[PDB]
């Protein structure tokens, strides 16, 4: 039932299933024409894209972690640690 | 009858549509969908009262499309019939098995076995309309009529009416 | 025209709509043929 | 009963007049559109009134009204004298009393008793004008088809 | 009667008699639920009592104990003529012989409604009616 | 009805007739 | 490649096993299948109240299916039913039945034993259905009579 | 039907999006149309605000006005306003708060004071002929007061 | 955008000739007051 900001008990770095699905979703609305936050160096691959958003951290997502007593946590990928 | 009902949408966005502004867009939609369609649950929509503090409660992601689902809490003002429930209205188009009542959004039907015998068809009249007694019922003229049965179909309600009983037909 | 019912259970306004493998709906049909029902929620009731 | 509706009408009498008074308490006066309807409904409100209480002119004329002892009268006094005054306001009575003497007739004529005549001279003249008006109202009254050509100019055909 | 409640439904003692059987003041007939529910219920139609021909209207029914036609006619003419003449030329005073007179005018009113006569001094009394309820309106 | 007369006239003292703008307030 | 519907779009979450009732299986079903014969007599379309009419689903593209209409490609299917004069038993019950008939009585139709005996309170209390069902058939496939009175009940006997 | 038991969304007890428990807000053809054109009005104000960076001829005109505010979508709407407005005899929300503090004196149900507001009648048979709720529920002598103030408070605008 | 002028000059004549034969027949029939005051508004 959304456990509070001072409470969340979770690993703050982000796993690699995390970060794939990251790259994947944010791949794929970059690839749908989606509001793009970095400045391209040329770039035409979405995924490298993607990636470029997850290296700055300008990615507008926030992870919904399920815990398996049913609650859940909201880790945004601007505050969570990558690599 | 025109009833005020707080009523629940989900908004479905496309990934184009993420701007900072986006909340507008959803009111945008809100609106563009619900007034003036129909649902087969609360009735024919008419208005949407309190449009600035709508609640926008928070966006879901589903799989795949990446389209955004959003589940909007409002207050609206619907119209939804009843059986047996007395309205009046006003003739549009008439038929050999009844005139066609227009009580506000929706066309009800009488049936002509549903009506006195005294009240007769009548065809060499433009436009058709039906003589009785004392009353001639007339496009324009304004009928009360007593709906006997409503159906509840989605997005589409159609009703019956019916005149025999006293202290209706034209008004 | 926008319609739906089920027969036997006097419902013509909540119909869920799902995606499933035909293979699974012939499972499914092949219990119902068996006098099996292999009921279906998009709900949680157990909670 | 009828001053349960003179209760109501006077009620939006003074806010009518309240509206008014919002609306000329500004530095420039706003549209006059409002002010002209804000003056039509106090002028409703005005002759809403006048009609049902000149038709109830004989039942209120029938009765009387005067506090019970259920009234704190021994703390205030004047009030309740001011509550049913029927004495006017000294403008009303004192411009009547003066329009009573720039009216063409006074006493003095009371005396030479003669003013059904004059009534009934004014009500022929209303029967004249009403005639007037009958017969002055009577006097008026009140090429081609672009697909086919196309197809010509791309294939060649009529 | 046990055999006579309705031209349909005559004989339901055996089929649990759990039916009413209402009366129309303008029949005076009786008619099981079930069917008279449908009688104005497809409109105001007569009931096919015998062959009735006076028309069956909408609601309006009425319990009955059972008083005999003539008694329950007499009572209901009787209460509506006492409401219309109210208390006029009754209890105004005292007097005790202008009073049993009026008494036996209206009871003379209602024996000629009772009877019918020739359908001409019951017409008067039915302007009597309208006169009576004339005065009191005013 | 007298005071109400009394504003009627002041008002119709401050009324500019104009055939393409109106009435105006001086 | 299907046609687009208005319906709700949701996941299958909680799945149920029961077993069909009669009067479930005649809501459900549209037709009574009363010809043992395939097609029509004609030799062409279909035999119309038989093994495969069109009140049920149909392939070969081409045809309708009545019922739903649209094509064989999104056509779910349609049931008929079959109105026996005599009841049958199940293939997979056969076993568990014969274990009901083994734990009520044959003629009053009431448990054997009682709630009085011992044993039978300390099996009521297993939260398990399959063990409960289990020990108490091992008690009552014993016990070959039912009783009237029992001292601290059913009559039958 | 009409014997006081509607829907199940619509029934009495009506839970608002807060969580707390409402009455069935049941609403006659006056006050229906006041807040209609009302809630009209401020979504004009909402449509100019971000802008920045005889009856019936005005009925129609600013139904105009307020169909340029809409989308072209809602039609349906305005032609309701002209049926109310046709079949419309109140004005002022004032007034309309009298004769709910004459529909809520007698204490009946939402939608019985509902049908009342909303059917001219002249008599107590026919408030009880054209609403099957009200037979016995309020005297007549007090449904005849009802009309007759009410029709002290209609006037031909 | 002429027929509005139409009905609506129209009106303007018929409401001041039919409203001006209501006034003088009414200036011709605190009663007074009212008729100086409904007078003086038409
Ligand atoms: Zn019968
Ligand atoms: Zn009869
Ligand atoms: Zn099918
Ligand atoms: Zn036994």
């Amino acid at each position: 039932k959304a456990i509070p900001k001072d409470q969340r008990a979770t690993t703050p770095y982000m796993t690699k299933y995390e970060r794939a699905r990251i790259l994947g979703t944010r791949a794929l609305q970059i690839s749908m024409n989606a509001p793009v936050f970095v400045d391209l160096e040329g770039e035409t691959d979405p995924l490298r894209i993607a990636m470029k958003e997850l290296a700055e951290k300008k990615i507008p997502l926030v992870i919904r972690r399920y815990l398996p007593d049913g609650s859940f946590e909201d880790w945004s990928v601007e505050e969570l640690i990558v690599d | 009858m025109f009833f005020i009902k707080d009523l629940s949408l989900n908004i479905t966005l496309h990934p184009s549509f993420f701007g900072p502004r986006m909340k507008q867009y959803l009111k945008t939609k809100l609106l563009e969908e619900v007034e003036g369609s129909c649902t087969g649950k609360f009735g024919y929509i008419l208005c949407v009262l309190d449009y600035d503090n709508i609640d926008i409660q928070r966006g879901r992601i589903l799989p795949t499309d990446g389209s955004a689902e959003f589940n909007v809490k409002y207050r609206a003002v619907v119209f939804k019939p009843f059986k047996g429930e007395v309205v009046d209205g006003t003739v549009v188009s008439c038929s050999q098995h009844g005139f066609e009542v227009q009580v506000g959004p929706m066309k009800v039907f009488v049936t002509k076995h549903l009506m006195p015998q005294d009240l007769t068809f009548n065809a060499g009249s433009n436009p058709p309309s039906y003589q009785s007694s004392e009353d001639v019922i007339t496009i324009k003229s304004r009928i009360r009529v007593k709906i006997e049965g409503c159906i509840s179909q989605v997005s589409s309600i159609h009703a019956i009416g019916s005149i025999k009983e006293d202290y209706l037909g034209a008004i | 025209h926008n319609q739906f019912e089920c027969k036997g259970c006097d419902n013509k306004i909540d119909i869920y709509q799902i995606h499933i493998p035909y293979a699974a709906k012939l499972l499914f049909q092949e219990l119902m043929a068996m006098n099996i029902t292999p009921r279906l929620y998009t709900d949680r009731s157990r909670d | 009963q009828a001053l349960d509706a003179v209760r109501m009408r006077l009620a939006q009498l003074t806010h009518s007049l309240r509206r008014i008074r919002d609306e000329m308490s500004k530095a420039e006066l706003p549209q006059w559109y409002t002010l002209q309807s804000q003056l039509n409904v106090t002028l409703s409100q005005l002759v809403s009134v006048t009609s049902t209480l000149q038709h109830f002119q004989e039942t209120l004329d029938s009765t009387v009204v005067y506090p019970l002892p259920k009234f704190p009268t021994t703390s205030h006094e004047s009030l309740v004298t001011t509550l049913l005054r029927k004495k006017n306001i000294p403008e009303v009575d004192e411009w009547m009393k003066y329009v009573r003497e720039t009216s063409g007739v006074t006493t003095a004529l009371l005396k030479d008793e003669e003013i059904e005549k004059l009534l009934q001279q004014d009500r022929e003249i209303t029967n004249w004008a009403r005639t007037t008006f009958r017969n002055e109202y009577g006097k008026h009254d009140f090429p081609f088809n672009v697909d086919d050509v196309l197809k010509f100019t791309f294939t060649g055909e009529k | 009667e046990n055999k006579d409640m309705c031209p349909i439904c005559k004989t339901d003692r055996y089929l649990s008699p759990d039916v009413k059987f209402l009366v129309n003041p303008e029949c005076y007939h009786r008619i099981c639920e079930s069917c008279v529910d449908r009688i104005f219920s497809l409109g105001p139609a007569q009931c096919p009592y015998k062959g009735c021909d006076k028309i069956l209207r909408k609601n309006k029914f009425k319990t009955q104990i059972f008083d005999d036609v003539e008694v329950e006619k007499e009572v209901d003419i009787r209460k509506r003529v006492f409401n219309v003449f109210n208390k006029t030329i009754d209890d105004f005073n005292g007097d005790l012989v202008e009073y049993n007179k009026y008494l036996e005018e209206v009871e003379d009113i209602i024996y000629k409604l009772d009877h019918g006569i020739d359908v001409a001094k019951t017409e008067e009394k039915l302007r009597t009616y309208e006169e009576l309820n004339k005065q009191l309106i005013m | 009805s007298y005071h109400l007369n009394s504003t009627l006239e002041s008002l119709y003292d401050l009324i500019e007739f104009q055939p393409s703008q109106g009435v105006h307030y001086k | 490649g299907q046609q687009y519907s208005s319906a709700p779009l949701r996941t299958v979450k909680e799945v149920q096993f029961g077993l069909f009732s009669p009067e479930e299986v005649r809501a459900i079903s549209v037709a009574k299948i009363r010809f043992p014969e395939t097609m029509d007599e004609t030799q062409t379309r279909a035999k119309i109240g038989g093994l495969n009419d069109p009140r049920l689903g149909s392939i070969d593209r081409n045809l309708k299916c009545q019922t739903c209409q649209e094509g064989m490609n999104e056509c779910p299917g349609h049931f008929g039913h079959i109105d026996l004069a005599k009841p049958v038993f199940h293939v997979g019950f056969i076993a568990k039945i014969k274990k009901v008939c083994e734990c009520v009585c044959m003629h009053c139709g009431k448990l054997l034993l009682d709630e009085h005996n011992e044993l039978m309170r300390q099996a009521l209390a297993i939260k398990d259905s399959k063990k409960r069902f289990a020990a108490i058939w091992t008690l009552c496939k014993t016990k070959m009579v039912c009783e009237t009175d029992v001292p601290s009940r059913g009559g039958c006997g | 039907a009409a014997t006081l038991q509607l829907g199940q969304e619509f029934q009495l007890k009506q839970i608002n999006h807060q969580g707390e428990e409402e009455e069935l807000i049941a609403l006659n053809l006056s006050e229906a149309r006041l807040v209609i054109k009302e809630a009209l009005v401020e979504r004009r104000r909402a449509f100019k605000r971000s802008q920045k960076k005889t009856r019936e001829k005005e009925l129609e005109s600013i139904d105009v006005l307020l169909e340029q505010t809409t989308g072209g979508n809602n039609k349906d709407l305005k032609n309701t306003m002209q049926y109310l407005t046709n079949f419309s005899r109140f004005r002022d929300q004032e007034t309309v708060g009298a004769v709910i503090q004459l529909l809520k004196s007698t204490g009946l149900h939402p939608f019985e004071v509902a049908q009342l507001g909303s059917l001219a009648c002249d008599t107590a048979d026919e408030a009880k002929t054209l609403i099957p709720s009200l037979n016995n529920k309020i005297s007549d002598d007090e449904l005849e007061r009802i009309l007759k103030e009410l029709s002290n408070l209609e006037t031909l605008y | 955008s002429n027929q509005a002028l139409y009905e609506k000059l129209e009106q303007t004549r018929t409401i001041l000739s039919v409203k001006l034969a209501e006034l003088i027949n009414m200036t011709t029939i605190a009663v007074a007051t009212t008729s100086v005051m409904m007078v003086n508004n038409q």
